[PDB]
């Protein structure tokens, strides 16, 4: 029982990093690529 | 020249082709004294713009149009070094110094003989030459007195070049300051009206406030708490600001760089997944994104609000932001 059963708690560990690498999704690479205006700030909410 | 006759009726009314000693045809304003180049190439390319009537905003019209003429003259291939060592090489330092077509010509050889060894596939010398007098005697020439001041050569040049906003801002600010750093209320108003002079040419200088640079610098010396002088820190925040009159430029900058941008959604009227270029998200309903295409039109999906807020995203999103601001939008609708 103990080599048959505690073999899937490793599941759990499993989970906690699937977990933890999907909320880091945009948080692996934020920069990516193509990384033109790497100085500044560019964006815009309201219509002009 | 032959082709007068031939051309003289592609304008009608009030506007009169005319020719100069440089062998360009002009279109002529007469009762406004003003004046306004055309040539062929130009002139298909204005027939071109004339379709392009459907935007229906004020600043979007100005910078997409920009952008275009931009991108035809290839001037956005011209670094804000490359012009500088050009415009300092000729020595035309003085601002006030007047500028004949050969210094002109001269100056505009400097620049595309470069860009040419840059774009040898993609730059021509002598019609990019006529083409780029043709614009900026369109712009700064009304008189046809051949005869320009650098400073509005250096300002569209600089505005027409490509190089960080800021930058070109504090260029444009050290020309136009003295060397003290120090702006008053006319260097600022010389500046302010040679910017005006530019909207005026295609015609929408009405909706930025007209030709009256006043209402402007007072705008300006209001936010600068009543100073005899502006800085170039005081300057940058006011044109953080948003004025009336100069936010076409960032409009610009950022349809130049969405131009490249290209966001995982879905029109929510054309349905058109992935969304390319600009992608507007409403800040008061759900799961609501529009593309420009449709945008454009006035064409609106499930009608507008008492108030209908929208985001304008023109980069590719992060997730951890569009979370937060879903988040935001879910608290409001909660309210």
């Amino acid at each position: 029982l103990h080599t048959v059963i505690p073999a899937v708690v490793v599941a759990a560990i499993l989970l906690i990093a699937g977990i933890i690498a999907m909320i880091c999704y945009r948080k692996k690479r934020k920069g990516k690529l193509t990384l033109e205006d790497q100085a500044t700030f560019i964006k815009k909410g309201v219509p002009i | 020249p032959a082709s007068q006759h031939f051309l003289s009726t592609s304008v009608q009314g009030p506007w009169e082709r005319a020719i100069s000693p440089n062998k360009v045809p002009y279109y002529i304003n007469h009762e406004t004294q003003t004046t306004c180049w055309d040539h062929p190439k130009m002139t298909e390319l204005y027939q071109s713009l004339a379709d392009l009537n459907n935007v229906r905003f004020s600043a979007y019209r100005t910078a997409m149009k920009l952008r275009r003429l931009q991108k035809a003259l290839c001037l956005d291939l011209l670094t804000l070094s490359a012009a500088c060592d050009a415009l300092d090489q000729h020595n035309l330092k003085q601002n006030d110094q007047p500028m004949d077509i050969l210094q002109i010509i001269n100056c505009l050889t400097t620049v595309y003989d470069r860009l040419e060894q840059e774009h040898n596939n993609l730059v021509n010398v002598p019609l990019c030459v006529d083409m780029c007098l043709n614009w900026l005697l369109n712009v700064y020439d009304t008189g046809r007195t051949g005869r320009i001041r650098v400073l509005s050569f250096k300002t569209g040049i600089i505005s027409l070049c490509k190089a960080h906003l800021e930058d070109k801002y504090r260029y444009l600010f050290k020309q136009v300051a003295s060397s003290t750093g120090f702006c008053d209320q006319r260097r600022l108003g010389l500046l302010l009206h040679d910017s005006i002079q530019i909207p005026r040419q295609l015609g929408e200088v009405a909706s930025f406030g007209g030709s009256n640079i006043e209402p402007s610098v007072r705008s300006c010396f209001q936010f600068a708490n009543n100073k005899p002088e502006i800085e170039a820190a005081l300057f940058l925040d006011w044109m953080r600001l948003e004025p009336q009159s100069m936010v076409w430029l960032p409009v610009l900058h950022r349809v130049a760089a969405a131009e490249t941008a290209k966001h995982q959604a879905k029109c929510n009227i054309c349905k058109e997944c992935p969304i390319i270029g600009f992608r507007y998200r409403s800040l008061k309903h759900f799961n609501y994104d529009i593309c420009q295409s449709c945008f454009f039109s006035g064409r609106v999906a499930k009608g507008h609000k008492m108030h209908y807020p929208m985001v304008e995203y023109c980069t590719p999103t992060t997730s951890g932001e569009d979370v937060r601001d879903f988040a935001k939008v879910l608290k409001n609708k909660f309210r």
